[PDB]
């Protein structure tokens, strides 16, 4: 299948950058 | 800031307020010891937890007591 | 006079402390009665601290 | 070959060992265990709602109190024995 | 607030231990602000519904993964010949020779081996399509998210369980025993009698037609009549050919004991009778404590009454009760202890009575399990005393349990301190000069000078069972014995034929080297139980540190007075216990290893005369066995092997790692820091940026957890990369 | 006193019937748990002065000793003989549930006996002949049926033991082994062999 | 035949094993004059292989398949010799030296400084308890009597 070619990427470089970003944001922050 | 404590046990030896390396403790006046004296602790805000006071006490166990608690840029010793 | 006499031989009874159950000789008896450790006890052996003498009240010491 | 409907009447006597000879020792043996509790206070009246015991079932016009409950752990020990002997014989 | 949001302290930490402790303080409900017990009661239900729904959704992929890139259909009709797979390759760094290199199977890609042995659990319970696996799969996903739904749903105020429910001890003993364990054994019974034992004989029974085909010929009228000899008869022939109507009979329930002829495991219809026994067993035990209906035990009684007359044990049990009800250390603990035992129980069980098909076969699938379920065996032990620990600091009260059982075990710690030290040290003493002076004969030309000990008892205790290698003649190996003739119309047939056959692991045949390295095992596990029940004991205090309860269950050290006192928390002596604990498991797993190889390769001669020295081992063992895995590639290529020699090294790495944080101390590394700031500060074109958590070390508990997780991780992977490299290049 | 020169244990005074205060391991020193020890031994005695007529009596008119009775019930379909005439309900299943009837109510009706006189010498209907008229020659009779009880107590643990030694025998038939050739034929040879 | 052993004098494999030591040790003799002292140690050497060889024949040692003797350790009398008695002598030994050194501390626990007799041996005092461990277990079963044994 093609499906490999896809959801590899997907789940190894785009959610680990997506992930981390939203908890640095998160973790940064004060009110 | 850390936690400083005494106990009545204490001898008025001033041992410890001239062993502490920030001014944290100094010596009142008292009634229930031969030298009519006690430590106090009024200044723990400035105590850096390094337990050079209780290692100066010669009670059996310590006359004064330094509980490690919520830590600040004073207490880390932090000159950045 | 006020507690053991000096020269008598008395046992521990502070559980916090390193000679508990063990038989000192007292030195001295402070008879100011505001004192709250009057009974002067030594040991033959140091503690941890290379100490060998303590402070005890009157209900932590008894005549052995 | 016994037959199982037979063997069943053991039902019946364990009822009546139940009914007519192990009453006392039983009732007094509950009554010295009561209910269980937690912190000196029962399990319903420390808050659990759901552990209120069923008076309903309790009131039986028997003339000396016999259950329900007895009668169905009397009646699933003698199947059981019953059961146990229909089993063993026929190997 | 910031944070961590339940610690007002982390929070208004100016330096990045915030992040670190934010972290690793995140389950301990126990210690969060403004934390009460129906709180703590309500966040462990919903933790628990989420390990549930992890749980279900890691099978569920499991099956789907097997389903969509497996083998299962070719492997089903020649299942000693076809190779497992787990699941598809797809890296794009992959070159050429990799990719023909793991292309094997009968698939179209690189693919990975399955050594977890689910190919062969699916093929006994009756699954024969990937249809089926794909049905599973979805059902599971299905089960994950109610999971999920339910945990959500008891979180609303409307559906908030009250602590007196949590507490209600008598009525989830009944519950649990009578139906988590008692209903769900009697269901897998008419699982296997309907769908398994069908399947094993040629016979398709789904959904579809699941209530049409009668299990058996009579029906359910055998059974309401007593006449239960009638589903024993015509049990399976020994010509029988799994999968197959050849040889078949037509019993669902036996007791004939000993293996299945072809594949080499337990009868199917003797697994349905043990669970419909077991089965009935907990579903009468259930019935014992007092609920709403005014009948029953009481367990408060039970154990104040548990006093002896003559004094000797004080006031006995009195007060243990609201104990343990008060305290989840103290359950968790007892959880804790119950699971290792078990779990070490399983991996010792399966290893030598089979049940699965065609998996007494797989060499290195059984390797594999037996090395899993041991580790994580002793990492619950390990766990089952800390929290031990954890119980005696936080929850205990002197006052309530004064002179009871537990009250009268602080009394005497120093006793079985000594006691354990003692054992510790004999065995350790005797066990080391023995081997070394096997050794100094053996590089002296002599081996005839060696100390070789016979291990009698456990020799005896396999003649007892009914072994005749050793020509003892006791119990069940006499054939005039009352014991034999008791059994030997119902199991001891076929029980003997299985135990004398040495093809086999039922009984291993053992000698000297046996003798030595279970006294070996011996040493390391009361060492471990002397270092975890010290840490245990002292955990309130001690003349070093009278009031230890006051500090906590983790804290660094009393300073540098009174002698110095760095590692004197329990925390410390539950961390010194897991070095001791891996030593153990890797002896364990060394011996069971070299043993089985040897078995297999048929040469058990080469065990039995090398296994009497250090030297042996280390030669014969390590050395030589290693052979293959250290050339997965090399100056000349690569093969399929090349993962698990670049798995070797990289636990190599990670171990040799640990050490950094374990022999160097925080000092050091605080005045490094002080540096790099500085630096940062004065350097053009990047002082324009600044840091908003200030840069510190690590502080002194966190360098033990890191260097200790380093330690464990490199341990487990390179061990793990040698046992399977080895086992499966010689027998794939 | 079992044993002269011996101190005695202080609660046994002396003025219960069959006191000589033998107690080495200190077992009754409860008083609660003395007081359950005397009933015990008392039923002990009894049975064992029961059965001590029981296994001589049927050996001695030729029936067969005391173990041959009950080999029969682990063959299937054995039937129970009495003086040589088979009984009718003499099968396994009839005699094990009329057994265990019979006596489990027996049993529970003196368990449920609060005063602690009458769990030892429970008088009454049990008395036909009174013979419990006269408190002084009561105190003879209770020395003497604990002097008896003893020795049927021993009487039976040597039939056990003999057993073991010669299986397949019977007391009256070791008696007689023993009686032709007495410097032989004794325990000797059993503990030296 | 404990364990399906076999005698050593019996066993094939410990024949075996004795000939390929005595050839190993022959072929270094070639490289040597017969007068040399060399030649004459590797004499000695082969002597007393097979005195050993012979001495374990003759004291009824269990062989195994491999030709190597086995130990049985589980009282049977025809194999005391092996663990028993050793073992009772390591026992004595061991007692005796414990006894000694408990007597010696006894002796000076009543001084003013007990600690410097532990650095500088009273050598005079040590000979003369030195004899009577000798005597160990009467004095050791006797002090347990009296109760003198353990600390109060
Ligand atoms: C805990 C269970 C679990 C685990 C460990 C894995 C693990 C894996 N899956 Mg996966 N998967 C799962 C459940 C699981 N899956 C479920 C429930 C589904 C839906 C039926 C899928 C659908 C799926 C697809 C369609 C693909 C993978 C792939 C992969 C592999 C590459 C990682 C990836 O792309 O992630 C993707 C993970 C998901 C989409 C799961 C979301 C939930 C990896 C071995 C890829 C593969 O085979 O690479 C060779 C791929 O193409 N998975
Ligand atoms: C696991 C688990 C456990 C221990 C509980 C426990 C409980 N649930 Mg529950 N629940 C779960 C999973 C679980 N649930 C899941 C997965 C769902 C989603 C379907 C729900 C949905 C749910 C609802 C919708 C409700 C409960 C309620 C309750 C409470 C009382 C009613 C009850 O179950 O007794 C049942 C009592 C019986 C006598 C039934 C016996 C069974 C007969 C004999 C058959 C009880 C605390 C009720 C409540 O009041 O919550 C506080 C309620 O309204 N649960
Ligand atoms: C019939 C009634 C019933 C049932 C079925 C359950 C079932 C459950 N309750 Mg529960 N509960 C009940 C009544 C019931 N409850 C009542 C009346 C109360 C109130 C008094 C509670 C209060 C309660 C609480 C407070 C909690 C539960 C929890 C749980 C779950 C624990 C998970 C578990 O045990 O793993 C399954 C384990 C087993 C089946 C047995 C494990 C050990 C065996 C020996 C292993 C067997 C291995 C075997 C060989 C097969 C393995 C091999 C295989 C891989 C091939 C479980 C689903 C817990 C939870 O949150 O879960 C969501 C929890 O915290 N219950
Ligand atoms: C059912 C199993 C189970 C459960 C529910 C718990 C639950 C708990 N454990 Mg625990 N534990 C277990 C098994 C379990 N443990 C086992 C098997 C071991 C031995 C390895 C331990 C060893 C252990 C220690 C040493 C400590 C706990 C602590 C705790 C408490 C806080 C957890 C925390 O902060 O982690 C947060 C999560 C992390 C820090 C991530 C772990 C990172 C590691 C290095 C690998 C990644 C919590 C009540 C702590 C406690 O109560 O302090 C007073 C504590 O100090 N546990
Ligand atoms: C290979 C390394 C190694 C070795 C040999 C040991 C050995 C030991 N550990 Mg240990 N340990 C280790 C690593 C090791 N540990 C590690 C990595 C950790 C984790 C930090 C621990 C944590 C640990 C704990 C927590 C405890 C031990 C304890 C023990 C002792 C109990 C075992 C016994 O019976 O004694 C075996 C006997 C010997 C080793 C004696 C050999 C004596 C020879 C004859 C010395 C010869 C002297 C010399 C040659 C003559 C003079 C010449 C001159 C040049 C010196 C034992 C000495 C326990 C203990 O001490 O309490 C009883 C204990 O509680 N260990
Ligand atoms: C504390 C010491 C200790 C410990 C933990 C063990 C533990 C074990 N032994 Mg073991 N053993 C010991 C001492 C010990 N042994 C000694 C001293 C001997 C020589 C007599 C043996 C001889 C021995 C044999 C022959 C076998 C085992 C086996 C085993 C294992 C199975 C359990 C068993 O049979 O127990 C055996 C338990 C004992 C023998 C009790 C010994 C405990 C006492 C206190 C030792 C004191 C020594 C004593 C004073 C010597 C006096 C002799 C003198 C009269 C000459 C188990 C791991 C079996 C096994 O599976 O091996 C593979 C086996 O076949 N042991
Ligand atoms: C109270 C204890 C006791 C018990 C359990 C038995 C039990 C038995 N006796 Mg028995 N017996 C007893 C006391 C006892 N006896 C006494 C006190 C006497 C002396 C009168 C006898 C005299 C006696 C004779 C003469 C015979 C038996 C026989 C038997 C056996 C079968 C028939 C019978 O009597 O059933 C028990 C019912 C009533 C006692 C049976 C094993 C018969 C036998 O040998 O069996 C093969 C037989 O012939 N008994
Ligand atoms: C001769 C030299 C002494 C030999 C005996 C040494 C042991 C001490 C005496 C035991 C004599 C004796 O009976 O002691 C009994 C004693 C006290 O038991 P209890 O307190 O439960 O009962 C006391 C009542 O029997 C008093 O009437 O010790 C025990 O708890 C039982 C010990 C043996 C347990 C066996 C089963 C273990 C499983
Ligand atoms: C009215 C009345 C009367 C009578 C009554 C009656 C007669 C009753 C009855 C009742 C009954 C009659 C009851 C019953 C019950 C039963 C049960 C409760 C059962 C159970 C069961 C079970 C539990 C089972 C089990 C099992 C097993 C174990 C195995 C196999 C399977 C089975 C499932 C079978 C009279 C006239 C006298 C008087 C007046 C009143
Ligand atoms: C510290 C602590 C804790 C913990 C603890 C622990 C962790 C423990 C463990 C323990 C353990 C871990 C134990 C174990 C045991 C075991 C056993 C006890 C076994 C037994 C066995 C048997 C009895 C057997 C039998 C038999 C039979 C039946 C048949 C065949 C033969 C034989 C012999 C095998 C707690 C929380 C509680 C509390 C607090 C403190
Ligand atoms: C090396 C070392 C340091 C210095 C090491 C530091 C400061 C490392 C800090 C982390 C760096 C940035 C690397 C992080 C690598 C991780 C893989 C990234 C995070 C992973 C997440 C899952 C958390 C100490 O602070 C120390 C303190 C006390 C005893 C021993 C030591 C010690 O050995
Ligand atoms: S606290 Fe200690 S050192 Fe300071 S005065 Fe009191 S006794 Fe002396
Ligand atoms: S702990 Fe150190 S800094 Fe704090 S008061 Fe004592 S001596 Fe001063």
């Amino acid at each position: 299948n093609n499906l490999p070619s896809i959801f590899v990427p997907l789940v190894g470089l785009v959610f680990p950058a997506i992930a981390m970003a939203s908890l640095f944001l998160h973790i940064q922050k004060n009110k | 800031s850390h936690s400083v404590k005494i106990y009545d046990t204490c001898i008025g030896c001033t041992q410890c307020v001239r062993a502490c390396p920030t001014d944290v403790l100094e010596m009142i006046p008292w009634d229930g010891c031969k030298a009519k004296q006690i430590a106090s602790a009024p200044r723990t805000e400035d105590c850096v937890g390094c337990k050079r006071c209780e290692s100066a006490c010669p009670t059996d166990f310590l006359s004064v007591r330094v509980y490690l608690w919520h830590e600040t840029t004073r207490s880390m010793g932090l000159a950045y | 006079p006020i507690g053991p006499k000096r020269g008598s031989k008395v046992k521990i009874l502070r559980r916090e402390s390193y000679w508990f159950k063990n038989v000192g000789s007292v030195v001295a008896v402070d008879q100011d009665p505001k004192t709250r450790y009057p009974v002067v006890v030594r040991f033959a052996k140091v503690n941890y601290a290379n100490i060998s003498t303590n402070n005890y009240a009157l209900d932590e010491v008894e005549e052995v | 070959l016994s037959p199982s409907i037979v063997i069943s009447l053991s039902t019946g006597l364990s009822l009546f060992l139940g009914r007519f000879v192990f009453f006392n020792f039983q009732r007094e043996n509950v009554a010295k265990q009561g209910l269980p509790e937690q912190n000196g206070k029962t399990h319903f009246e420390a808050g659990d709602d759901r552990a209120k015991e069923y008076v309903s079932l309790l009131k039986s016009n028997d003339p000396i109190g016999f259950n329900i409950v007895d009668v169905l752990a009397w009646g699933s020990i003698g199947h059981i024995v019953a059961y146990y002997i229909l089993a063993t014989s026929s190997n | 607030l910031r944070f961590p949001r339940f610690s007002q302290g982390l929070a208004q930490d100016p330096t990045t231990r915030r992040i670190w402790f934010g972290i690793a303080t995140a389950h301990d409900f126990e210690s969060h602000d403004d934390i009460t017990e129906e709180r703590l009661y309500q966040n462990i239900f919903a933790s628990h519904f989420g390990q549930l729904a992890i749980i279900f959704l890691w099978t569920s992929g499991n099956l789907f993964h097997v389903a969509w890139q497996g083998n299962f259909e070719t492997w089903v009709q020649d299942p000693l010949h076809v190779r497992p797979i787990a699941h598809a390759i797809w890296d794009p760094h992959f070159g050429q020779p990799a990719v023909e290199a793991f292309t094997r199977g009968g698939a179209l890609g690189p693919v990975n081996i399955a050594y977890s042995g689910v190919y062969q659990w699916w093929y006994t319970i009756g699954l024969r399509t990937n249809e089926d696996l794909y049905t599973g799969a979805l059902f599971l996903l299905f089960l994950s998210a109610l999971s999920l739904i339910g945990g959500w749903l008891h979180l609303q105020p409307k559906w908030k369980p009250r602590v007196s429910w949590f507490k209600n001890a008598e009525s989830r003993l009944n519950h649990h025993l009578s139906g988590l364990f008692g209903v769900s054994s009697l269901a897998w019974t008419g699982h296997l009698v309907h769908v398994a034992i069908p399947a094993s004989r040629g016979e398709y029974v789904r959904w579809n037609n699941f209530l049409n085909v009668l299990p058996h010929p009579q029906g359910l009228g055998p059974l309401f009549t007593g006449q239960w000899n009638l589903y024993a008869q015509n049990p399976d022939s020994s010509s029988h050919l799994f999968g197959t109507s050849q040889g078949s009979g037509t019993a669902i329930l036996t007791l004939l004991g000993g293996f299945h002829p072809q594949t080499q495991s337990l009868w199917l219809t003797d697994m349905a009778h043990h669970h419909l026994a077991i089965a009935i067993l907990f579903l009468i035990a259930g019935h014992m404590y007092r609920t709403n209906f005014g009948i029953g035990h009481s367990i408060k009684d039970l154990l104040e009454a548990h006093i002896p007359p003559g004094g000797r044990l004080g006031r006995g049990h009195k007060g243990l009760y609201d104990t343990i009800n008060n305290s989840i250390h103290f359950q968790l603990g007892l959880a804790l202890a119950s699971l290792g035992v078990i779990t070490s129980l399983v991996a010792q069980h399966m290893y030598s009575l089979p049940a699965y098909a065609f998996i007494a076969q797989d060499f290195t699938t059984q390797a594999a399990l037996y090395t899993h379920h041991q580790y994580i065996a002793g990492f619950i032990m390990t766990g089952a005393f800390a929290h031990g620990a954890i119980f005696f600091i936080r929850d205990y009260n002197p006052e309530q349990n004064e002179d009871n059982v537990l009250a009268r075990m602080l009394d005497h710690k120093e006793a079985i301190i000594s006691h354990l030290s003692w054992a510790s040290l004999f065995l350790g003493f005797h066990t080391l000069g023995l081997y070394v002076h096997n050794d100094v004969m053996l590089a002296f030309g002599t081996p005839e000078k060696q100390i070789l000990i016979e291990p009698i008892f456990a020799q005896w205790i396999q003649s007892a069972h009914g072994k005749t290698s050793y020509g003892f003649d006791v119990l069940l190996s006499s054939t005039s014995g009352p014991a034999f003739n008791a059994g030997r119309s119902i199991w001891l047939p076929g029980w003997l034929n299985a135990i004398n056959e040495n093809s086999n692991s039922l009984f291993l045949t053992i000698g000297p080297g046996d003798f030595l390295v279970h006294h070996a095992i011996a040493l390391g596990l009361h060492t471990t139980t002397l270092i975890l029940v010290k840490g245990a004991l002292d955990a309130r205090g001690s003349k070093l540190m009278p009031d230890k309860k006051d500090f906590g269950y983790s804290f660094p050290c009393d300073g540098p007075g009174r002698g110095g006192t760095c590692d004197i928390s329990a925390w410390d002596a539950f961390y010194l216990a897991v070095f001791w604990m891996l030593n153990t498991i890797g002896w364990v797993t060394f011996y069971w290893h070299w043993k089985h190889i040897t078995l297999w390769q048929g040469n058990v001669s080469q065990f039995n005369e090398s296994s009497t020295y250090l030297m042996g081992w280390l030669r014969d063992y390590l050395w030589l066995n290693s052979s293959q895995l250290i050339n997965g590639y090399n100056p000349f290529g690569m093969n399929s092997l090349s993962v698990w020699a670049w798995m070797f090294l990289f636990g190599h790495l990670v171990w040799a790692t640990g050490f950094m944080f374990l022999i160097s101390w925080r000092g050091y590394w605080q005045e490094l820091i002080e540096t790099l700031a500085w630096a940062h500060e004065r350097t053009p074109l990047a002082n324009l940026i600044r840091w908003k958590d200030k840069p510190v070390a690590l502080s002194i508990v966190q360098a033990r957890l890191v260097g200790l997780a380093h330690f464990s991780v490199g341990y487990i992977f390179t061990y793990a990369a040698f046992l399977i490299a080895s086992t499966s290049g010689k027998f794939g | 006193h079992w044993m002269p020169g011996e101190p005695r244990p202080a609660y046994l005074d002396g003025s219960a019937p069959g006191d000589f205060g033998f107690d080495p391991l200190g077992l009754g020193e409860v008083p609660a748990n003395l007081e359950r020890y005397k009933e015990s031994e008392l039923i002990h005695c009894r049975w064992a002065m029961l059965a001590v007529p029981g296994i001589l009596v049927p050996e001695a008119l030729g029936y067969g000793n005391w173990v041959k009775a009950q080999e029969w019930a682990a063959l299937p379909g054995g039937q129970a003989t009495y003086l040589g005439n088979p009984v009718p309900w003499g099968t396994l299943p009839t005699i094990l549930a009329i057994e265990f009837l019979a006596i489990a109510f027996v049993e529970h009706q003196r368990s449920m006996e609060k005063d602690p006189e009458k769990k030892k010498y429970p008088g009454g209907a049990f008395d036909p002949l009174g013979y419990s008229k006269d408190p002084k020659k009561l105190e003879e009779l209770k020395v003497k049926e604990i002097k008896n009880g003893r020795l049927a107590l021993l009487a039976f643990v040597g039939f056990c033991v003999q057993q073991s030694a010669y299986p397949g025998t019977g007391p009256l038939e070791n008696l007689a082994t023993h009686l032709a050739d007495p410097w032989h034929n004794n325990i000797g040879d059993i503990v030296i062999p | 035949d404990i364990s399906g052993l076999t005698p050593c004098k019996d066993s094939k494999q410990f024949a075996k094993r004795e000939k390929q030591q005595i050839k190993k040790l022959e072929s270094s003799l070639k490289l040597y004059a017969p007068e040399s002292a060399p030649a004459l140690a590797l004499n000695a050497q082969i002597e007393k292989t097979k005195r050993r060889f012979d001495n374990y024949g003759k004291y009824g040692l269990l062989c195994g398949s491999d030709g190597l003797p086995h130990l049985i350790v589980n009282g049977d009398q025809r194999h005391w010799g092996e663990f028993i008695t050793p073992g009772i002598l390591f026992l004595y030994i061991a007692g005796w030296i414990g006894w000694v050194g408990r007597s010696y501390l006894i002796a000076i626990s009543g001084e003013k400084k007990p600690a410097m007799k532990e650095i500088i041996i009273d050598v005079p005092l040590a000979s003369r308890i030195i004899f009577r461990g000798f005597i160990w277990p009467v004095a050791a079963y006797r002090e347990f009597l009296n109760g003198d044994l353990i600390a109060k």
